[PDB]
């Protein structure tokens, strides 16, 4: 078949910057080009069709070029609204073929993340688990560490990390860091630690709580 | 006006079938092209295949010929696609999109999410999320749900019923040893809670579950 294959993977760009996502044909496909974005919820949007005709409510921010074999969706001033992910789209003829998409983030100020910690709840103490969080709350850039200290020790076991999408109106990022533990195992040491390590502050953001309570 | 309204997601065993559809509205149903596209995560987009339902005219990438069935109700306004022999390959997104006319796909289904596991239903374990016992400050507060050991996908959170959207940060959901949990936090003013019921609603389709969680502080 025809393989679309798409520039890069991710992209990221400040708020009134030019942005071009590209999409090269193994064929030549004429103008039988076009350009879908897709939002976080799953939700599909054609943009452009035939190389560089706008479709509904699409922003004059939007253009389209095309040689033919090489293809691009240019945003003249990047907005905030134009997260998501673009994917291009061969339809000349059966079997149609798609790209496989460009992640477009926006690249914001750096933030500092705010830290809370979670001690377990007696909801899940009773039961026999014992689940303990760190929550870094509205920070860019995405890249973020989080070292959870038990008793002092160093803990990487049972540590599950996830991250919000970029917000849609500040760009920034959230993220939680989930400690699993038996009640027995929780029960067996005093003090819990998460520290968070990002660009904008060379020394970690701590948090601690002790099961003594305080 | 046009809606592609597609069914609900969907948990089959290996080696069975799944049949799912996709309700058209708001314009002539058999006068538009029905195609179908699947999305496997970090596998991109890919053309199954299409069918007009004026005259049950179909058409299939040769891949999908003998794996995935197309089919149209006219009285029903809906179209159907069948896929048989599922492996793990056949977990996906599946989207049905109108094509036309002098427009390519402008209308979009929401998708439905097919899961292929040998693994049963489990429906997920709900615990607060509270602040340790009264050590900071002071004007915003962040509560949460953890929400952990379910399966199959996805699961959904919102608070105090959908009234509470705003400062609500929900992490997407992580798979370990065969489960799924997410967690989701909401930061709201001091004043607010534990003033008021802040609860958690957490949703999940596959089970048929509804939950509610009270975000209370922790005892003295
Ligand atoms: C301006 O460029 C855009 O317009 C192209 C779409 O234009 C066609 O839309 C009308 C409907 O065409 C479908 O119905 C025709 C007759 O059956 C088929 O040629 C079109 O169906 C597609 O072809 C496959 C069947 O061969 C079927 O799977 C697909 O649905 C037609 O009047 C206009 O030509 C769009 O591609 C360009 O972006």
């Amino acid at each position: 078949d025809i393989q679309m294959t798409q520039t890069t993977s991710s992209l990221s760009a400040s708020l009134g910057d030019r942005v071009t996502i590209g999409c090269r044909a193994s064929q030549d496909i004429g103008s039988y080009l076009n350009w879908y974005q897709q939002k976080p919820d799953g939700a599909v949007r054609l943009l452009i069709y035939y190389t560089s005709r706008l479709h509904s409510g699409v922003p004059s921010r939007f253009s389209g070029s095309g040689s033919g074999t090489h293809f691009s969706l240019t945003i003249s001033n990047l907005e905030q609204e134009d997260i998501g992910t673009y994917f291009c789209h061969q339809d000349t003829k059966p079997p149609y073929t798609f790209g496989s998409g460009t992640k477009l983030e926006i690249k914001r100020a750096d933030a500092a993340p705010t830290v809370s910690i979670f001690p377990p709840s007696s909801e899940q103490l009773t039961s026999g688990g014992a689940s303990v969080v760190c929550f870094l709350n509205n920070f860019y850039p995405k890249d973020i560490n989080v070292k959870w200290k038990i008793d002092g020790s160093e803990r990487q076991n049972g540590v599950l990390n996830s991250w919000t999408d970029q917000d849609s109106k500040d760009s920034t990022y959230s993220m939680s860091s989930t400690l699993t533990l038996t009640k027995d195992e929780y029960e067996r040491h005093n003090s819990y630690t998460c520290e968070a390590t990002h660009k904008t502050s060379t020394s970690p953001i701590v948090k601690s709580f002790n099961r003594n309570e305080c | 006006e046009v809606q592609l309204q597609q069914s609900g997601t969907v948990l089959a065993r290996p080696g069975t079938s799944v049949k799912m559809s996709c309700k058209a509205s708001g314009y002539s149903f058999t006068n538009y092209w029905m195609h179908w596209v699947k999305q496997r995560p970090g596998q991109g987009l890919e053309w199954i295949g299409s069918i007009y339902p004026g005259n049950s005219d179909t058409n299939y990438k040769q891949k999908f010929k003998g794996k995935a069935k197309l089919t149209a109700v006219t009285s029903a306004s809906t179209a159907y696609m069948e896929v048989n022999s599922l492996t793990n390959e056949d977990s996906a997104v599946y989207y049905c999109t109108r094509f036309g006319n002098y427009v390519p796909f402008a209308y979009w289904g929401q998708g439905t999410l097919v899961t292929v596991s040998a693994a049963t239903t489990t429906a997920p374990s709900v615990y607060p999320l509270v602040p340790g016992c009264s050590d900071t400050s002071g004007s915003s507060v962040t509560l949460g749900c953890l929400v952990k050991g379910y399966f199959p996908e996805p699961v959904t959170v919102k608070w105090n019923y959908g009234a509470l959207s705003s400062g609500v940060r929900t992490v997407s959901s992580v798979l370990q040893s065969g489960f799924y949990s997410l967690s989701s936090l909401v930061t709201v003013p001091s004043s607010t809670w534990p003033s008021q019921t802040v609860i958690c609603n957490v949703a999940h389709p596959a089970s048929k579950t509804e939950l509610i969680k009270r975000i209370e502080p922790r005892i003295p």
